[PDB]
Formats: structure tokens, sequence, C-alpha cells
């Protein structure tokens, strides 16, 4: 369906990974540590932040199917990456993916022998979790991108350069940090990250000649109520977040 | 074992025979087990791949997934196999024009190509719209159903486009190759499926393939000896082409779409439309908006449903 990819809170409270008995908490790490590997790899490998929120995406979705305590985020993250750069036409060479992950996942490490029976094992791993990714998602591999709903609202609410890139900034992290995108369609989320960063700069934005707000011109059912929790949430989240909000905050 | 709750295994499809035998493989018509639906199987075939799944096939998913429409066929599912293999599932078709179209019982009235025709360039009209190009135009790749209704099919060629593009030039099977490519165009369109249509729609009645090169020469030269030969007066800077002096295209030849093909076709509607879609310059080659709007479908005999097949 249009809603397969969405949940209820409740069904994110169920998930794969509950059922195996993992905390609901010790779940939002693995997905924020699944995502900072993609965004870690996804850098090195000079691939688009759109390619790996396409990969974050296909992580969030791949473990409402499969529990991490079968899959480990280090073990997929790279699958994933390496697909959502060969669908987002930046393909990557296997090898090369495997060669960064490695990096990555172990710095002092030694690369092995691309000759080796150890190496050559672990290329055919990927392939065949990339398999598997492919047939959790059931071969839907198209997603909306988040940044283009961005961009759109931050022009309905004539924007500074500054409030813009606030919310885009808002918007990256959501992905890495919350199950937002899970539950709420992209245009929704846009609008969760241009209303806290108008909050966060102290923008507030006028009230149409009408009396109707702007949220209203790019979804309909959004409300301020909504809103309101939501930022609140994501807010939270940064807060924990060492560092992030550093990147945002007026220093003068 | 792993959880899979949006990937079936192939099974559930019973296998009736391998249709295709093709050097593309393979196409199989199946039945589904519990309900009798005809499908058709194509596996994604792996064998020189080392880059894990090929992002061909990603690609060719990609565009089936998106393209709904009445004259497009239609991608059902994806299967797997349980093990490892992969396999594309589609509506199945009964027949394909270029069968019917080789077959000396089977008979079309001007009406019916008529309405052949109609729905190929409203099937143009859609993917081109949500901008695909087929790249794989010809009669074999046109399918028709049962009840008539015709289909494009094939796009393990095709490819979305945009907005200087770089698209690659070896595209489309050589008698269905529009000049632009074979001259080393890169910075392609549209138009070069059209091209296909006007090939297709000649071989309505000429019952076979109008120009059948065997190199890309020879194919310049068919093309040349049918629609004049290819002049920066016809085609404005079409001198800027590479190829285009470092490939001696003949000099004397003439338009001649209207005669050679004045014999088979006779009706005058249906001539101009064909002439206007075999357009030496993509630019001036009419797009299926028009050709749709073209006299040829709003005359009588009015279009037709298709029947006795
Ligand atoms: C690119 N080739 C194809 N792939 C699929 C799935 C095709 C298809 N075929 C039918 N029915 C049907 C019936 C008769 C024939 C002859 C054929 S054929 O494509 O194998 N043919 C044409 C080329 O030369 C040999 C014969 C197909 N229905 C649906 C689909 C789809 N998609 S074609």
């Amino acid at each position: 369906n249009n809603k397969r990819w969405y949940f209820t809170r409740e069904q994110l409270e169920n998930s794969p990974s509950r059922r195996f008995g993992v905390d609901p908490d010790k779940e939002l790490s693995y997905r924020q540590q699944a995502a900072n590997l993609l965004q870690d790899m996804g850098q090195r490998l000079n691939v688009s932040q759109l390619t790996i929120n396409t990969a974050i995406v296909y992580m969030h979705r791949f473990y409402m199917i499969q529990s991490f305590t079968r899959f480990p985020g280090n073990s997929v993250a790279p699958a994933a990456l390496f697909l959502a750069a060969k669908v987002e036409g930046q393909p990557k060479k296997l090898e090369h993916v495997i060669k960064v992950a490695h990096t990555c996942l172990h710095p002092q490490e030694s690369l092995p022998d691309t000759r080796s029976e150890a190496y050559l094992q672990q290329v055919q791993d990927l392939v065949i979790l990339e398999s598997i990714i492919l047939q959790t998602l059931g071969f839907e591999l198209t997603i909306d991108h988040p940044h283009t709903h961005v961009v759109k609202c931050t022009q309905l609410v004539r924007a500074s350069k500054d409030l813009a890139q606030t919310s885009y900034f808002m918007a990256t992290n959501s992905l890495h940090l919350t199950t937002f995108s899970l539950q709420y369609t992209p245009p929704v989320v846009a609008c969760v990250c241009i209303h806290l960063a108008c909050k966060w700069s102290n923008w507030e934005i006028p009230v149409s000649t009408d009396g109707k707000h702007w949220w209203e011109y790019v979804d309909a059912t959004v409300t301020l109520e909504l809103l309101d929790e939501l930022t609140h949430e994501l807010l939270q989240i940064l807060e924990k977040t060492p560092n992030r909000l550093k990147r945002i905050w007026n220093w003068r | 074992s792993v959880e899979c709750p949006f990937c079936d295994e192939v099974s559930k499809y019973e296998k009736l025979a391998k249709i295709g035998q093709g050097t593309f493989g393979e196409v199989f018509k199946a039945r589904h087990r519990k309900t009798g639906q005809k499908v058709a199987l194509k596996k994604v075939l792996m064998e020189n791949e080392k880059e894990g799944f090929p992002i061909t096939a990603l690609r060719e998913i990609k565009i089936l997934q998106l393209l709904k429409h009445e004259n497009v066929v239609n991608l059902i599912e994806i299967c797997r196999t349980k093990a490892g293999s992969i396999y594309l599932v589609f509506d199945f078709c009964e027949h394909d024009l270029a069968g019917l179209l080789s077959n000396v019982l089977v008979k079309f009235t001007l009406s019916e190509i008529k309405r052949v025709m109609q729905m190929l360039l409203n099937g143009l009209y859609y993917i081109h719209r949500n901008k695909i190009l087929h790249r794989d135009m010809k009669a074999a790749n046109v399918l028709i159903t049962r009840d008539g209704v015709l289909k494009l099919a094939d796009f393990g060629l095709a490819r979305a486009f945009s907005l200087p593009n770089r698209y690659t030039n070896r595209v489309v099977t050589l008698w269905y190759r529009p000049p632009e490519l074979l001259l080393g165009e890169r910075d392609y369109g549209p138009p070069i499926d059209l091209w296909g249509a006007g090939c297709i729609m000649a071989e309505m009645w000429t019952r076979s393939p109008i120009m059948q090169g065997n190199t890309e020469q020879h194919q310049l030269a068919l093309i040349s000896q049918l629609c004049g030969s290819i002049t920066p007066e016809v085609w404005p800077n079409v001198d800027n082409y590479e190829l285009y002096e470092k490939l001696e295209l003949v000099k004397g030849q003439k338009r001649k779409v209207k005669d050679r093909l004045k014999a088979y076709v006779r009706d005058p509607y249906a001539l101009d439309l064909i002439d206007k879609l075999l357009v030496l310059d993509p630019a001036q080659r009419i797009d299926s908006d028009d050709a749709l709007n073209h006299d040829f479908f709003w005359s009588d005999p009015m279009p037709s449903d298709l029947k006795g097949m």
C-alpha cells in the first residue's frame, strides 16, 4: 500500500527487535548508530547526502521487519549504502564499499589480503545482505526525498538563507535521530523541521491575511498541536546529542 | 530462515511454457496456482554480475513501478525463489505485434490499424510525460491483449531523462534507430521513440521492417534512400556532429517516403502521419501529442476495436 511503510506508535513499540528482548531505548540507539555509520561511510565514499538519506530510510524500514538481534547494524549499513548508491545513480564498487566499511569499523586493524578466503567471504556476505534487504523492502526503493519538501517550505515562508540552512539541519538530523520517517509523510516532517527552526531562531511566521497558518498551504492534515508535540520530541533528542546544537547555535 | 512478508516465492506461479526462447532470456508464460490468472515471468539474469544485484535491473524495476497506464505493460510484483533467483512478474498478453504482422492469415482493416497506432502513441505520450525514454521501440516490444488492448513492453533499456545530457548512444535496435543516434547524439530525447513509432506504423502495411540495415553506415544509407539525405538545409546544425562528413553520407537522394510507401498504404492521412514521424531533424519530428491530433485519427473510417486477434 501507500500506508505500508507507515507505522502507528503502538506498532513501533512492538518492533521485531522488541520481540527479541531489546529495549525501546536500546533500539533507538541501534538506529542512531547505523545512521552515523552510513553518514561516515557516505562522506568518505564521496556520495551525496541524498544517497545517504535513502540508505538511512532503507535501514529504518528494514528494521521494522527484521530484528537487530539477527542482523547487526554494522552489517546492514554498508549493504544498505551499497544499494542506495546504485539506486541513486552514484554506484560505488563493491570492493570500495567493503574497504571503506572496514576502515570505519576497524580503524586500527589491517585490511585482509584481497586474495584471501576471509575476504572473498565478506564480499559474498555483503551481496547476500543486499539481497535480503531488497526482499525485505519487497523491492520498493523509490524514496520521497525530504530535502525537496524543505526547500519548498522555506520559499513559502520567505526564509533567510540562515533560516533555510537551519531547517535543512533539522531535517537531516531528524532522519539520524528519530523514527519520524517511519511515522510521518515527508511533507509533514518538513513542516516540523521548519517549525522548530523558526522557534530556535526566534523567527515568527506572519499569520496570513486570511488568518491562515503556513503549514496549511503545505499539508492538510497538519496542525499546530501535532507540530508542537513533534518539534518538542525532536528538540529533546537534539539536546541529548553532544555538539549537534552547537552547529546551529548563534555564537555572537 | 528469514522473514519475508513482501517478496513471495515464484512457485506460487506454475510454469506453462518458455514463450520467449529469446536471446533475451527468459520469458515464461505461467499460471497462478490458485486463481488461474496468467502472467509472464522474466528471471533477472545474473550471469556476469560482479556488482551484486544488477543496477540495470534496479533501473527497470524503478521504471515499471512508476509507469501505470492502460497501454503500458503491468508489473504485478517481484518474486524470489527460496534457493537464489529473482523474477519480474507481469500481466500476461496473448499477442505481440511482430508475430501478428508476420502471420499471413492475420488481417488488419484501416480502422484497426488506426486503433493500434492510437494506443501506441497514447502509451508514448504517457511514458514521456513521466520523463521516461523507452529506447527500444520495435514491433516485437508491442503487445496486444486477448481483448485488444495494446501494451508497450520491455523497459530493460529504458531510462529517465531531464531538463547538456550525456546519454548512451548505442541504444535502440539498428532497424528502428533514428538518425540522431547514428550521427553520434548523446543529448537526445522523446523524438527517438517517435521515429520508432514511424517505422512501426509503416510496418502495419508493409508487414515487414522498412529499413533493414546491416551496419550503422548501411542503416544510414537506407534512411537517406527514403527520407532524402541529411543536409544542414533539411536538418539545421546536423553538420556539427563529428561523423556528419566523417561518414560519407550520400548526396543526390531526395524524400521518397510517400512515394515508396504510396503502394502499401493508400490512405492519404496515414501517409501524411508516417511522413511526419520519419522526419530527419528530431526537433522537426512530430510528437505524440500532435500525432494523436492528426486527421488520421479523426476521419473515416474512425478507429475501431480489435478483433479476430
Ligand atoms: C522483452 N521481452 C519480453 N518480456 C516479457 C515479460 C514479455 C511479455 N510477453 C507476453 N506474451 C507474449 C506472447 C507471444 C510472444 C511471441 C511473446 S515474445 O516476446 O517472447 N515474442 C516476441 C519477441 O520474439 C519472440 C516472441 C510474448 N506477455 C507479457 C509480457 C511482458 N511483460 S516480452
